[PDB]
RNA sequence: CGAUGUCGGCUCAUCACAUCCUGGGGCUGAAGUAGGUCCCAAGGGUAUGGCUGUUCGCCAUUUAAAGUGGUACGCGAGCUGGGUUUAGAACGUCGUGAGACAGUUCGGUCCCUAUCUGCCGUGGGCGCUGGAGAACUGAGGGGGGCUGCUCCUAGUACGAGAGGACCGGAGUGGACGCAUCACUGGUGUUCGGGUUGUCAUGCCAAUGGCACUGCCCGGUAGCUAAAUGCGGAAGAGAUAAGUGCUGAAAGCAUCUAAGCACGAAACUUGCCCCGAGAUGAGUUCUCCCUGACCCUUUAAGGGUCCUGAAGGAACGUUGAAGACGACGACGUUGAUAGGCCGGGUGUGUAAGCGCAGCGAUGCGUUGAGCUAACCGGUACUAAUGAACCGUGAGGCUUAACCU
RNA sequence: AAUUCCUUGUCGGGUAAGUUCCGACCUGCACGAAUGGCGUAAUGAUGGCCAGGCUGUCUCCACCCGAGACUCAGUGAAAU
RNA sequence: ACACAGGUGGUCAGGUAGAGAAUACCAAGGCGCUUGAGAGAACUCGGGUGAAGGAACUAGGCAAAAUGGUGCCGUAACUUC
RNA sequence: AGGACCGAACCGACUAAUGUCGAAAAAUUAGCGGAUGACUUGUGGCUGGGGGUGAAAGGCCAAUCAAACCGGGAGAUAGCU
């Protein structure tokens, strides 16, 4: 579970070192994001020869959260660092194509099916 | 349809083989014996009065024991009410057990919650909470304004001030009945059921299909 | 109780191994992708075990590809296929929650070798 | 945060008309001494249920 | 809310809760009866009684577990040899409670706690 | 003007339709998808920010939607004092000056123990006409009514094409609520271990007191959330705006004057808690009691003797009950509490000893010792035997039916 | 500008976005060289702003240790 | 005005940890506040905690929280040096 | 050496809360500054009301200061309560 203003990191290699969450999609006053949620971000730190820079309003999808995903049996999956992966503003189908760090199984639906192609694990 | 009564004996988990962990609830359904059947010609409406459990000798009184005496049934611990659904028929003394609920899929469980006590408005009605260190003084948790200025000149009836939270009677709905076990007399129904580990419950079939 | 406990022992599986905290177990979990009913495993460090019989579970921390996922498993559930210790560690604390705060060399334990 | 018209005497004791007290109404006696003492206490001289337990 | 919590708070901080019961159970053994309030002496029982089960089970070690508790060298010597095989016989409950009236000052309903003893 | 505290930010809301969204319908320059305006409709929902002294305003990004207006331009005997609106000070300016400014900058006490309405609750008296019991009906009065998004129907219908559907089904999310701890967590100055400096018990060892629990890492019961089950109808009645059929009056044309029909989140039902002090105080199955005796203004009478029922209460150990009471459980014709035993769980290798080693300390006995509340047994002590309050067949009038 | 009506003035950096702000254009409503002008590192219990560290101030609070709040008894006001 | 958390100037000034008289605990030497006893709710007051987050709160990082010591290594634009 | 530096006694009073029928006719508990000095303080004198003092607020002169406090003109004057 991650809500606004959070200095999240980014798991693929687009340019994004540390991004920040500002407007959590999908809900009319939804405060909370997670296991497959779509949040809206911008980059605060890039590499020099990245696709992106600091200062571009972008749309992402969470995978890691430091609170963890609830499995249907009662297993919890805690990481030690949040991550979301950058996409297009509207043609989502992500920018970056090599991801560091694993993911969890709860995306798995027809839109993010690249992420099991770029999964390193799970 | 008629409902039935027994205690509530805690919570556990029931594990399906695929890996779902249903957080389950146990309800111990005794013999539920019918004590008096009421009817339209003598009461204007028809229902039944049920009686359950075992109670000692030297506690039930002769105004109580007399209405037990007319059936030939034993000293139960209380007298509840269940309305007949105008089809099903019963007799005085007849026990009706947990295998009644064999073909139900959902039940409406109702009972008395815990007594949370004389609880604050932050706790009771979920008023949102103000500041606590900005220079604020002596209004850290209390509700605030309770009404408009001069022209109402009173308070409306029912404006959500603190009350002794809990212990009324709280009805939960659409509870998936999980398992109907007849031998150990234990009834298993999905979810979170009001009551303590031992209180009184009323479980009845769902009107909301 | 005795009433509800009698329900608890008729799905509780019979022989699990003993792990302490500080061991390096392998816990292979069941997982379903579409039609296939397959096996996936975990190679980490057990750092806490909470005993309540049917309600027991344990926290096994592996350092995966850049970060240390910390995953739990409810011990009597049908999701867990197998339990096998790789190496045993001589810890003193019973629920090591401070091994999220060490990485690399300091997060090694020892061997028990009792 | 003060009164505005004087309460009477008739509104006064009707707050006091629950302020009565209830003394004892039971006062059991001893098995040996037959002395008045409080129910489930001991006597002035020290008995309880036919037992001298003050050790005086 | 107090739902199935144990203990009496007895307005006193938590050092003063146990470390008073340090001394009253340190006084309950010497002359074996006292006079004190009802809601203290109803709480003195549950602390002076685990000094007894230790005292019917004698060793070097559990002598010191009743020295890590009540902290009187004469009481633990009065334990284990004067009390010990005096109540080593039967199952538990080594106290009598017979309530004993009211204070002259402030209606603090005093009670007697005494050991099940003194047939003299 | 012998006081009515003033913009604004919380918190708390509540009312009106001139409706921002949801629902119904008409019309179109309504092909479809989107729209536009006119009505019907107040049941519910009704952004976070950057900025600003903020309502006011802009942009960003959400949203099914971020409606508008009333309540001293709502709310200080509820809070904050940033705004102007005390005196200190300054820039500019106007005036010789003392000094003033819809001209800006800096700093500058917000008090009050609730008598009375009112409100969430909560107990006592006593009434309901003999008394008590336990259980209910239901007059009546609240709650609760939110809303996308994908898929199939069908890439269809309408369209050259791009595009792209209504009523209908399914599942998953958002927001508020209702519980519930079984898991995921937090809490656990009573717990088990570590440990800093110090003090004592004669000293080593071992322990305990003090230091914001001394500072620490974990932690049961419960208390609870972010944790997880449920909640908003489906169905019915009578009506809106409309849509009508068969027809009149006005031989024909007309949704209406007679009359018959659908038709909305609104209006009564449906579901849920309160509820016979519903003084119109009600039904229901019942349990308890049927001695003597003067007076009389013979009044629904007082009086004295003898008794004092079922039961309530009183005191008692107490309770997931609790502010004090109330309400629940039990009261030796005994499991109501504290205990003790079995265990669960927690913290994890007591103490002592033996040996290794110059030692700090390591290994064996030892996954030991210890454990607050929790779970299952046993009377070990403590929940006296009585007295107390309450009663002796229950006013009169009037038929139906019985002597 | 601590000097500014139009005024949130017009550009640029900062922010996703800036009536605050930092460097300037010059047309100062109404600066100005001892009712001192400009720059100035130290210095301030200074004014505005800003990232990091940081934490319950907040999103949305929940347990807990205690002194009163509450019950029983003793003494006992107050404005009004 | 009071047996009042408010002020009054010199002197003596012990042990062990510590730079020190501050602090932490004790010798000696004095005291326990002149209402107690229960209860274990909202509720202020003085606080210990804390899941994911990190100023989104707010007029304002005021308040909480954070850091913190004696040594060696090592440190800038500017500058009156 | 030094109106150096950090910091207790002592000095004071920048922030926050308690209080504001207060423990007190503006202090108390945590934090904030000078702390070898343009400092701080005890006893003892001098300055007296259009007068004093004053690193200047119109601040202060016995809990009261844009003109002290007690007495006396005096029962001032009161187009007004």
């Amino acid at each position: 579970m991650i809500q606004e203003q959070t200095m999240l990191n980014v798991a693929d290699n687009s340019g994004a070192r540390r991004v920040m969450c500002i407007k959590v999609l999908g809900g009319s006053h939804r405060r909370y994001a997670g296991v497959g949620d779509i949040i809206k971000i911008t980059i605060k730190e890039a590499i020099p020869r990245g696709k992106v820079k600091k200062g571009d309003v972008l749309k992402a999808v969470v995978v890691r959260t430091k609170k963890g995903v609830r499995r249907p049996d009662g297993s919890v999956i805690r990481f030690d660092g949040n991550a979301c992966v950058l996409l297009n503003n509207n043609s989502e189908q992500p920018i970056g194509t090599r991801i560091f760090g694993p993911v969890t199984r709860e995306l798995r639906s027809e839109k993010f099916m690249k992420i099991i192609s770029l999964a390193p694990e799970v | 349809m008629i409902g039935l009564v027994g205690k509530k004996v805690g919570m556990t988990r029931i594990f399906t083989e695929d890996g779902v962990s249903i957080p389950v609830t146990v309800i111990e359904v005794e013999a539920n014996r019918v004590t008096q059947v009421k009817d339209l010609a003598n009461d204007g409406y028809r229902a039944i009065q049920v009686t359950t459990g075992a109670k000692k000798a030297n506690r039930v009184t002769k105004p109580e024991a007399g209405h037990f005496a007319k059936a030939g049934v034993e000293a139960g611990r209380g007298l509840w009410e269940f309305r007949l659904a105008e089809g099903e028929e019963f007799t005085v003394g007849q026990s009706i057990s947990v295998e009644l609920f064999a073909d139900v899929k959902k039940v409406d469980v109702t009972g008395t919650s815990k007594g949370k006590g004389f609880a604050g408005t932050v706790k009771r009605w979920n008023f949102r909470t103000q500041d606590a260190t900005h220079g604020n003084s002596l209004s850290h948790r209390v509700p605030g304004s309770i009404g408009q200025n001069q022209t109402p000149g009173k308070v409306f009836k029912g404006k959500k001030m603190a009350g002794q939270m809990g212990n009324e009677r709280v009805t939960v709905q659409s509870l998936d009945v999980v398992r109907v076990d007849a031998e150990r007399n234990l009834l298993l129904v999905k979810g979170a059921v009001p009551g303590a580990t031992g209180s009184d419950l009323i479980v009845k079939p769902a009107v909301k299909a | 109780s005795n009433i509800i406990k009698q329900l608890e022992q008729e799905q509780m599986k019979q022989d699990v191994p003993s792990f302490r905290p500080g061991d390096t177990v392998e816990v292979k979990v069941w997982v379903v992708e579409g039609s296939k009913k397959r096996l996936q495993a975990f190679e980490g460090v057990v750092i806490a075990i909470r005993n309540r019989g049917l309600h027991s579970a344990f926290t096994v921390r592996k350092i995966s590809n850049g970060e240390g996922v910390e995953r739990v498993f409810q011990t009597h559930s049908p999701v867990v296929d197998s339990i096998s210790v790789k190496r045993r560690g001589a810890v003193r604390k019973a629920k090591l929650y401070y091994l999220r705060e060490r990485t690399g060399k300091a997060a090694r334990i020892k061997e028990r070798l009792n | 945060a003060v009164q505005q018209n004087k309460p009477t005497r008739s509104k006064r004791g009707m707050r006091r008309s629950h302020d009565a007290l209830t003394a004892v109404t039971s006062l059991s006696v001893d098995k040996t001494s037959g002395e008045k003492h409080l129910r489930h206490h001991i006597t002035a001289d020290g008995y309880y249920r036919g037992r001298k337990v003050i050790a005086k | 809310m107090r739902h199935r919590k144990s203990g009496r708070q007895l307005n006193r901080n938590s050092s003063h809760r146990q470390a008073m019961f340090r001394n009253m159970a340190g006084s309950l053994v010497r002359h074996e009866i006292i006079k004190t309030t009802l809601p203290k002496a109803k709480e003195l029982r549950r602390v002076v009684e685990p000094l007894i089960t230790l005292a019917k089970t004698d060793s070097v070690a559990n002598r010191r577990l009743a020295f890590a508790r009540t902290r009187d060298n004469e009481i633990v010597a009065k334990l284990f040899n004067e009390l010990g095989p005096r109540f080593a016989s039967r199952a538990g409950g080594y106290t009598r409670i017979l309530k004993c009236g009211f204070r002259a000052g402030d209606n603090a309903p005093m009670a007697y706690i005494e050991l099940v003893d003194r047939s003299e």
